[PDB]
RNA sequence: GAAACUGCGAAUGGCUCAUUAAAUCAGUUAUCGUUUAUUUGAUAGUUCCUCUACAUGGUAUAACUGUGGUAAUUCUAGA
RNA sequence: AUUCAUAAUAACUUUUCGAAUCGCAUGGCCUUGUGCUGGCGAUGGUUCAUUCAAAUUUCUGCCCUAUCAACUUUCGAUGGUAGGAUAGUGGCCUACCAUGGUUUCAACGGGUAACGGGGAAUAAGGGUUCGAUUCCGGAGAGGGAGCCUGAGAAACGGCUACCA
């Protein structure tokens, strides 16, 4: 393969969020696919963007290969890129960390078990220790 | 028949065990609020006077103030009364409860000391416990320490100490209902807002009236 | 059913929101405010489905709650604050001003305006009354009430509230020879001049309106909104100036568009 | 920043079609026959007063500490 | 279209409301007192309007059955007056008094394997059949009744009683 080409269309400036929104389309006549991080770096060197401050999220390849169309947006000043952005995408680009939590059933069971305790249960714990002691 | 004794002068609490039917016979047919003597219940309790406060039967149901006929009856309890705590607004469960007249079927009876005897108790009179929390309102601070109206009670507040693992530091309650420049400023703003709005209304009404008189000069 | 209603499903939203019937099973449900939800436009619809600024619901939540979008010169944070007709929604970080004026076809339009003229707003005075303590007060279609109006402001008429403190400036009468917007029923969004008003006692005084191109029609008086002298409206009219083209010449001009 | 007090919500949803034959329901009116938290807009110089806190009145009570019963309940008793 | 809006007089009331709340800012004045004043907001607050609603409501429209031709009024059925009760109209109830009200233009009764509508099938038409079911409206949480809280519930992932 010789090259892909990335064209940005319908560019909208959104100063309400300090960002620019656009529809990327890439012509990759040979390779297979997009290699999305290469597009992030390419859009970084297109405007001036420091590629950890960009995010392209929507992508789908046209029928019969070659053309892939998606939606992508650039934030200036990567602090706002961490600010006005959903957490799943920031984890997806490695600029955040996924928290681990128990699954929905365990959380619901724990909430509906400590709905049966009034107060801290320190009196209940002390009382049950004393009352099964003798 | 266990006996939960309390001494509220120092706030000490204990449990005692009496297992003779004849040394407990004086306790029968008294409601809560009555007063008994410590003579026939114990030679250790000579001179002590008790008030009957509460208790629980063999099944563990409590006793309710007021109800006679020392049996178990079901009552529809509402908010802000003993023996019940509501789960949502206006809930009134029918709970079963025991009569306040003390009979032989009681399992635990709880008493309050009202006059200490000539001798003392090892775990009750000797033991004393501090109150957990000092006063929080500023006038309650003044009433607790017996202070003046010009005393600046912020310096009398109790500062409880604590060590995290080594680095000791103290904390003190935030005083409530205090004279403060913020409150005086807010009161000043309230007065100024009222008078300014009223004057604006008066002058706009005068302008409307003179406009009407100007219009009706035809 | 035991109380009020808080949900508004898709297929039950107002049709002129142009909400896609798939991709979601609920509609914004404009919360209570100045306008009826059947004839309003929430902030989320305006900012999400018209200017394409936000993409999700939380996106426009984060746009609004940074204290940006002002409706009638007052900061709104609610996603479904019901911005209605003749409202003057403004955006600070882009230095842009808007005015909700109905499109010719019937739904809401996005009418850009200068910074001047965005400091006033017309309102159809709907009932004038001697209020409490003997003061007179007018109340218009947008829920505004104004105390001490001029005695010549009568019912079904138009006043001009600016934005600053109310304080109604020069107002309009209601007769023949006056430009008129229409905001309800089949003849929605059509601008013309009153030629005749027939008053039926008992209800629904129909109005005869003649447009720019001599297509007369009639509406009920509830939908009439007088906007000033013929040829001199006090606002900027939307694109096309409200003509209601028939579909044949709509085809004609649309293929006239095609080709350069 | 747990617990608990306070405020709000829990009267929306979601499910089903047993009842119901001018009943429901649809279009069309009415409220000069009324209730409405909320939202939006306006709105309140007048209060005890012929001896007085206004640089600011008072009580509780939870949570808490520690004392207990009941086989058991989202049981609760007394301090 | 009014005994409307509103205003006035005479009073009346277990005298309702008229801010003892909170955050962020450190401005201004001098008699320099830690004196006077002042911003940007938050939360309440009586009434009126508005919005979300609610509740009653005018006209007209439903499937089969005459082997259902008289029905309603002892125990409100239709109307009058007055009261009570309700958010309020109203026989909604009560006291008294009138003898009315519906119908072969199908009353009343009976049946429904009946929730109603937007709608679906069926391409000459009109029609014949369906609509429990994605939207609108009603009703109900095993059957009934009652009720607290609340702006809004005769609520049942609220309570009480009875029945199974």
């Amino acid at each position: 393969s010789d090259a892909v080409t990335i064209r940005t269309r319908k560019v909208i400036s959104n100063p309400l969020l300090a960002r620019k929104q656009f529809v990327v389309d890439v012509l990759h006549p040979n390779r297979a696919n997009v290699s999305k991080d290469e597009l992030r770096e390419k859009l970084a060197e297109v405007y001036k963007a420091e590629k950890d401050a960009v995010s392209v999220f929507g992508f789908r390849t046209q029928f019969g290969g070659g053309k892939s169309v998606g939606f992508g947006l650039v934030y200036n000043s990567v602090a706002e890129a961490k600010k006005f952005e959903p957490t799943y995408r920031l984890v997806r680009y490695g600029l955040a960390e996924k928290v681990e939590k128990a699954s929905r059933q365990q959380r619901k069971q724990k909430k509906n078990r400590d709905k049966k305790i009034f107060g801290t249960g320190k009196r209940l714990a002390k009382k049950v220790a004393r009352r099964n002691a003798d | 028949m266990k006996l939960n004794i309390s001494y509220p002068v120092n706030g000490s609490q204990k449990t005692f065990e009496i297992d003779d039917e004849h040394r407990i016979r004086v306790f029968f047919d008294k409601r809560i609020g009555q007063e008994v003597d410590g003579e026939a219940v114990g030679d250790e309790f000579k001179g002590y006077v008790f008030k009957i406060s509460g208790g629980n039967d063999k099944q563990g149901f409590p006793m309710k103030q007021g109800v006679l006929l020392p049996t178990r009856i079901k009552l529809l309890l509402t908010k802000n009364v003993s023996c019940y705590r509501p789960r949502r607004d206006g809930e009134r469960k029918r709970k079963s409860v025991r009569g306040a007249i003390v009979g032989p079927d009681l399992a635990v009876l709880a008493l309050v000391i009202v006059k200490k005897g000539e001798q003392e108790l090892e775990g009750l009179t000797d033991t004393t416990v501090p109150k957990r929390l000092g006063p929080k309102r500023a006038n309650n601070i003044r009433k607790f320490f017996g202070l003046s109206k010009e005393d600046d009670v912020r310096d009398f507040v109790i500062r409880r100490e604590v060590t995290k693992g080594e680095k000791t530091y103290t904390k003190a309650p935030k005083i409530q209902r205090l004279v403060t420049p913020q409150r005086l400023q807010r009161k000043r703003h309230q007065r100024a807002l009222k008078v300014r709005n009223a004057q604006a209304q008066r002058e706009a009404a005068a302008e409307y009236a003179q406009l009407l008189a100007k219009r009706l000069s035809e | 059913a035991r109380g009020p209603k808080k949900h508004l499903k898709r297929l039950a939203a107002p049709h002129h929101w142009l909400l896609d019937k798939l991709s979601g099973c609920y509609a914004p449900r404009p919360s209570a405010g100045p306008h009826k939800l059947r004839e309003s436009l929430p902030l989320i619809v305006f900012l999400r489905n018209r200017l394409k600024y936000a993409l999700n619901g939380r996106e426009v939540k984060a746009i609004l709650m940074q204290r940006h979008v002002k409706v009638d010169g007052k900061v709104r944070t609610d996603t479904t604050y019901p911005a209605g007709f003749m409202d003057v929604i403004t955006l600070d970080a882009t230095n842009e001003n808007f005015r909700l004026v109905y499109d010719v076809k019937g739904r809401f339009a996005v009418h850009r305006i200068t910074d001047e003229e965005a400091s006033y707003k017309l309102g159809k005075v709907k009932k004038v009354q001697l209020g409490k303590k003997g003061v007179p007060y007018v109340v218009t279609h947008d829920g505004r009430t104004i105390r001490y109006p001029d005695p010549n402001i009568k019912v079904n008429d138009t006043v001009k509230i600016d934005l600053a403190s109310g304080k109604i400036t020069d107002f309009i009468k209601f007769d023949a020879g006056k430009l008129v917007y229409v905001t309800g029923g089949r003849n929605l969004g059509r601008i013309g001049t009153i030629v005749h008003k027939e008053r039926h006692d008992g209800g629904f005084d129909l109005v005869h309106i003649k447009d720019s191109l001599d297509n007369t029609f009639v509406t009920r008086l509830n939908n009439v909104f007088v906007i000033g002298e013929q040829g001199k409206p006090y606002i900027s009219l939307p694109k096309g100036k409200g003509i209601k083209l028939s579909i044949a010449e709509e085809r004609d001009r649309r293929r006239a568009q095609q080709g350069l």
